[PDB]
């Protein structure tokens, strides 16, 4: 769930995916180091 | 041994080249050089002994500074490092000189 | 996509009945074609269940049977009994064979009737035959027949071929067909009551005979099997051993012109050096004679093509010896008894008129080789001297088969061979006592097992208590770190995973130099592997003990010294029917965790000890010796140019010295070549042996029919690449008939090409040789997700045993040793290791692969599953495939050839690309996480096990490593550390190289640092992704050389991969489900 | 010519990519295939001469 | 002595590594356990002594 | 059949004489 708009999701150029694929690697990092703090 | 008096040997003839091949006889001299190459490759030493290939590589790589795994692409710097080539390189230069 | 096709042939051609009908069954990928494929299992199912013709339904659903995978094939056929002699007469109008009694030695190595030998079946044994195979007598008849039925309208090369194999099968069946066909039980084993009224060596004869006349591609091959086939019906113990004679000397023979060098354990550094071959006089009378016994014993033509090439002795004509040399090892096995296979090894004479000289010098020498392995740790108080026990404990998997003893886990009783097994067996009834290790004498001597390989002697067994291992295991451990930077040693030098297979010799042969090469392997006997060998161990272990202040180090070399003391009186329990021999012996064998690098000094001292009395009458610089278990060898090099006088005295001179310690030999001297048991040189050329038998077996060990047919297939695979080459389709029937499975009396099934050839535990061959298989594909994904959900399975044994009360206390009493205080957190991880080291024995592992074998039946013969998208490797490839470009590229010639035998295709690869020059961990030891594991144990972990370890959160981590043995403050440094992540990527780089078997066949005689393989590999960098350009690269690199492989020609390559992938592929990295079985790999060093 | 993917092999190498990065050099390798070349050279010289 | 997980991510933290290149910095971190300093420490006086 | 043989024992004489052996045995 990506708080970005419809036509960039389904944007089948190369940009916007590699655009959300950094976007994901992130969020997950931040998730990473949140859930480390609360351990 | 001691060689007695009674004893005798032949010399060889060793007169130089009365043709002169290196003087518009090319596709002999393509032979007669190449012959002499191979002969001589026949007789420079290997290389018994080096440093390890692997134990070279890493201390080029950490002077480089290189992301992890590029070993089996060889960023650049690294190609054709083996031995198998540093002797083949001593033979072909020597053996080239020589002939 | 043709193997399935030989199966319908195969199943048309044996079956033949109106009843036999033929019911294949397909899988779709694709929902809807999928439920078509259900409908059309269902409709296949009902008309066999109505007898009615199929032949009309696969017309209806073309799309099926044009586009969906295959899976299976049923056939409904009933018992239709003997019909192997209904097709088998016509192939039988020759005449059979007369034995010849006088031909062996003794009177039941003759091929004479059973009855003539056993008149009694309670002293029948069928041991001294036994194919230890599963896999029947009629099962090779019926290929045979299926393949001669084929290739029975060709008019071509082929039908020389098909004529000759056709009179050496009618050889074979005119032979069985006077008796008949003795009939396999379930347990394919051979009772009296079929071979009480037949020859007893007919079913060993019958299937080497097979073996050979499949092998047979031109005039000589037919020349040398015809020859063989004939003799080996009645020579049964003098026939590999004469033939396989000669070939030690022909190696010294042949002139060198170019060689290889070898620097670091798989280096190369070619050499235009060219060097003579000054071979001796006397050596032509011993070859001359050898022929002259070879023409006694009535071989006619194979004299005459040894004869014929020694008028030029060339090394273009000598591959025909090489394959002569391999066609001696494919005649069978010499299974003699015990009794008189021991007395090979139990002749003696001992005497006192030998040198002191000689002996005390030994005896030194191996004190001071002691003392330099063991100096270090002894003094700096290693922790796995102190430990030894419970390191010895932890490894007891990775030791001998104990006898067999009888135990019970609770409620059962079990008659293990494996010593952790008795361990924990004694534990519980007081009896484990480290402490006191065991007499070995007449009130209790020791029981043997036989090492045996055709063409030679049979060597002997220990087999020992499980006290021997725990004394010896630490210090032979550091024994071999010492001897892995060592040159001399052969069986270790290396760089911590490889072997100096290729040999050392070829540095320092010239013109001045010789060498000195030497068999070693009867020296078990003798004298100098008696008292003075123990002593000098004793010796060293008294100044190491004097050499150290800790006292858990001074127990352990008590403890290793106390079994020197024990070792040095040895009986030795041999039945002879009902009566039990016990003799004295005490020397040396194997059985034990020293003997490889005992024996490896002794023979070095004893080289050395000899080597400097040829200094009393020539002046000469010792380059280079090597030691390695059944040979040995040793250069020198001269002041001068070497004679054949020098070569003559030389060899005498040694032979002699030898003889002053009481040593036999066969001292062999040469200049350019050597033969030894793993690999011999030529003309500057490593060849090898290709003798394995395929379908006889040395012992019966305990996997399963399906195993077994991937084992034949690798055994193929190595035999190729050595030069015996069988036909490949007789290896593909033998799979499908062992592959097969009966369901019923009348129902059987047979898998299909897909089923067979597709990376899992179950892979057994290839479509195409030397080629792994990938998939591109949905249905490979589809199978191959489908069969990993299905390879984790249980083993209720395993699991009564580690309920029971002596498990419990073996993990306790390990914990309390190791660590406490953690009953519920650690010490269940304990238990749950040991579980690992249960399943090596035997009917454990039986349990669990014949459920894993159950559940692939019941969903071959039901519908497909989706298997829940558990990733795999061939899910990446899918991914990585479609951003591919071929084009045609032109690679030159510029390697040279150094391996002749191989295929043509091989070696146009080594032709154009290098041979491999280092060598990756296959076993993920140089690994930082895995030289903690290697420095407290010995134990493997998988790199399945690391791959998944390594994925996890810190903290069971350490769980993982303490249970291996480690402690906890070690393991808390590593996580500390934060080395993992600088080893993520090496434990990833093996588990790659595992899966694909780049180092397990041709693939490990490739190398891909190359130059010229990679100027074709066109990727772009992109960086800061290291996992996807490393598989890319290595997939790409596959890609080539398997074009390469299969066409010949060349390709270049590109791959303008998209970041968006690159991170796509990133996480789906290290969340790898998949695995590949141990018994499809194919070393070529064996 | 240069081939395509050698050329591309140079560029990358020069422009040092990085695939967790949004870069804008990564557009500098849309299009250098051949077929193109060849219908630029070919447009200029058609152009100017009608 | 100091708790060796805790110095030797002391010094990690001190290094500031990377997991994506070699790292001459690593090498640092080889055999920095203890019953070697002990070691080292017996060796010394030991030898000086004898 | 041992004409031959002698034959075969003479054939691997002629080939491959050395010649520090023939300088010594002509001074011997």
């Amino acid at each position: 769930e990506i708080k970005i708009a419809d036509e960039v999701k389904k944007s089948n150029k190369e940009e916007s995916k590699q655009l959300l694929e950094v976007l994901k690697t992130k969020e997950e990092h931040q998730k990473e180091v949140q859930y480390e703090i609360l351990q | 041994r001691n060689l007695p008096s009674t004893a005798r040997y032949i010399r060889p003839n060793l007169l130089q080249d009365r043709l002169n091949l290196h003087d518009n006889f090319e596709s002999l001299w393509d032979t007669i050089t190449t012959s002499n190459y191979i002969l001589a490759r026949s007789v420079v030493p290997d290389l018994k002994e080096l440093v390890s290939t692997e134990a070279q590589i890493q201390k080029m790589s950490q002077d480089l500074q290189l992301e992890a795994l590029t070993i089996q692409s060889e960023t650049q710097f690294l190609t054709g490092i083996n031995s198998q080539a540093a002797n083949d390189c001593f033979k072909t230069l020597i053996a080239a000189m020589l002939s | 996509g043709k193997y399935n096709l030989i199966l319908s042939e195969y199943l048309s051609f044996i079956y033949n009945s109106q009843s036999a009908v033929q019911i294949p069954i397909y899988y779709s990928s694709n929902s809807e074609l999928e439920n078509r494929c259900i409908e059309f299992h269902s409709k296949c199912l009902e008309n066999s269940k109505n007898g009615l013709s199929l032949k009309k339904l696969f017309v209806e659903y073309s799309d099926v049977i044009e586009n969906a995978t295959l899976l299976s094939i049923l056939s409904y056929s009933y018992d239709k009994y003997n019909a192997v002699e209904r097709k088998l007469v016509k192939y039988a109008k020759g005449k059979p064979l007369e034995a010849d009694l006088t031909v062996n030695e003794l009177d039941y190595e003759n091929n004479k009737i059973t009855s003539e030998l056993f008149p009694t079946a309670e002293e029948y044994t069928d041991l001294l035959m036994d194919p230890a195979i599963l896999t029947s007598l009629s099962s090779n008849l019926n290929a045979v027949m299926f393949w001669l039925e084929k290739h029975e309208n060709d008019v071509a090369e082929k039908l020389k071929i098909y004529k000759r194999r056709l009179d050496l099968f009618t050889i074979v069946a005119s032979t069985v067909n006077k008796y008949g066909v003795p009939r396999h039980n379930a347990k394919y084993r051979y009772e009296y009551e079929v071979m009480k009224d037949k020859p007893y060596y007919l079913v060993t004869w019958a299937n080497s005979s097979i073996e050979m006349l499949m092998s047979v591609f031109s005039h000589e091959d037919y020349l040398i099997a015809r020859e063989l086939i004939v003799l080996s019906y009645s020579n049964r113990s003098t026939l590999a051993k004469l033939v396989s004679s000669p070939m030690s000397i022909l190696v010294a023979l042949v002139d060198i012109n170019g060689t290889f060098i070898t620097n670091e354990e798989l280096e190369l550094e070619f050499s235009n050096k060219y060097v003579r071959a000054i071979v001796p006089d006397q050596t032509f009378d011993e070859l001359k004679q050898m022929l002259d016994n070879m023409r006694k014993a009535g071989l006619t033509d194979i004299p005459k093509m040894i004869q014929d090439w020694l008028v030029d002795c060339s090394i273009e004509k000598f591959p025909l010896m090489a394959k002569i040399y391999s066609w001696s090892f494919h005649v069978g096995f010499r299974k003699q008894k015990m009794l008189d296979a021991a007395l090979d090894q139990l002749k003696t004479e001992y005497t006192e008129d030998v040198d002191d000289e000689m002996y005390r010098e030994y005896t030194m020498l191996i004190r001071d080789e002691v003392v330099k392995m063991l100096e270090e740790p002894v003094k700096h108080d290693d922790h796995l001297l102190q430990d030894s026990e419970l390191a010895g404990l932890l490894s007891m998997s990775s030791a001998s088969n104990g006898e067999s003893r009888q135990l019970k886990f609770g409620r059962k009783t079990i008659f293990s061979t494996k010593k952790n097994m008795h361990v924990m067996d004694d534990m519980a009834n007081g009896r484990y006592t480290p402490g006191i290790i065991p007499p070995v004498n007449v009130d209790k001597p020791i029981p043997l097992g036989r090492r045996d390989v055709p063409g030679r002697r049979t060597r002997i067994i220990f087999i020992l208590p499980y006290e021997y291992f725990i004394a010896q295991h630490a210090v032979v451990e550091k024994m071999l770190i010492y001897a892995k930077h060592t040159r001399e040693y052969a069986e270790f030098y290396s760089q911590s995973n490889q072997l100096l297979s290729y040999g050392d010799v070829t540095r320092f042969l010239s013109n001045n130099s010789m060498v000195l090469y030497t068999d070693v392997s009867q020296w078990d006997s003798s004298q100098h592997n008696t008292q003075p060998f123990r002593k000098g161990i004793i010796m060293g272990l008294d100044m190491l003990a004097n050499m150290t202040n800790d006292a858990r180090v001074i127990q352990t070399l008590n403890l290793y010294k106390q079994t020197q003391i024990n070792l040095m009186d040895s009986y030795v329990q041999i039945p002879d029917g009902n009566v039990i021999k016990k003799i004295q012996y005490g020397a040396v064998a194997s059985g034990e965790k020293q003997t490889k690098a005992a024996n490896s000094i002794a023979n070095l001292a004893l080289i050395k000890t000899v080597l400097s009395r040829i200094s009393n009458k020539y002046s000469f610089a010792t380059k280079i010796i090597r030691v390695d278990g059944d040979d040995n060898y040793a250069v020198l090099q001269f002041n001068t140019e070497v004679t054949k006088q020098m070569v003559q005295d030389v060899s005498n001179d040694v032979r002699e010295t030898y003889a002053r310690m009481n040593t036999k030999v066969k001292a062999l001297v040469s200049t350019v070549g050597i033969e030894i048991a793993k690999r011999y040189i030529a003309g500057g050329k490593i060849f090898f042996r290709a003798g394995i038998n395929l379908l006889n077996n040395e012992k019966k060990g305990q996997s399963t029919q399906w195993d077994q047919a991937a084992v034949l297939y690798s055994n193929y695979i190595v035999n190729r690449l050595r030069g015996f080459e069988t036909d490949r389709e007789f290896i593909l029937t033998k799979i499908m008939q062992m592959t097969s499975v009966a369901i019923t009396g009348s129902l059987r099934l047979f898998p299909s090409e897909r089923v067979l050839t597709t990376n899992s535990t179950f892979k057994v061959f290839d479509s195409e040789d030397f080629i792994i298989e990938y998939g591109t594909t949905d249905d490979e994904v589809y199978i191959q997700r489908a069969f990993m959900s299905l390879s984790s399975q249980k083993s209720g044994i395993a699991d009564e045993i580690a309920a029971s009360s002596t498990f419990k206390n073996y993990v306790s009493r390990l914990s309390e040793q190791l660590l406490f205080s953690k009953n519920n957190i650690v010490s269940r991880g304990i238990a749950l290791t040991e579980k690992a080291k249960l399943n090596s024995y035997a009917p454990i592992s039986l349990e669990k692969r014949r459920a894993q074998i159950s559940a692939l039946l019941t969903m071959l013969q039901k519908p497909v599953t989706f298997k829940s998208s558990k990733i795999t490797i061939n899910d990446i490839l899918r991914d990585i495939k479609p951003f591919f470009t071929v084009n045609e590229a032109h690679l030159p010639i510029q390697y040279q050839k150094f391996m002749p035998t191989l295929p043509d295709n091989v070696q146009y690869i080594i032709q154009c690309i290098g041979s491999r020059t280092y060598q990756i961990e296959d076993d993920g030891s140089k690994s930082a996480i895995s030289r903690l594991i290697s420095k407290y144990s010995v134990y493997k972990p998988s790199i399945e096990e690391l791959y998944k370890v390594i994925s996890l959160h810190e903290n069971e981590i350490q769980l993982y490593l303490i249970s291996l043995g480690i402690p906890k403050i070690d393991a808390d440094t590593y996580v500390g550390s934060k080395i993992y992540s600088q080893d993520k990527y090496r434990i990833l780089e093996s588990y790659v190289y595992n899966l694909l078997s780049i180092n397990y066949g041709c693939y490990q005689l490739f190398d891909f640092n190359s130059p010229d393989l990679e100027k074709l590999i066109r990727i772009p960098f992109k960086g800061k992704i290291p996992a996807v350009t490393f598989i890319l690269h290595l997939y790409a690199k596959l890609e080539v050389i398997n074009h390469a492989i299969k066409n010949g020609s060349w390709i270049s390559l590109f791959c303008n991969y998209p970041k968006s992938e690159m991170i796509k592929l990133w996480k789906k990295m290290w969340n790898i489900t998949s695995l590949r079985s141990p018994y499809t790999n194919a070393n070529f060093f064996q």
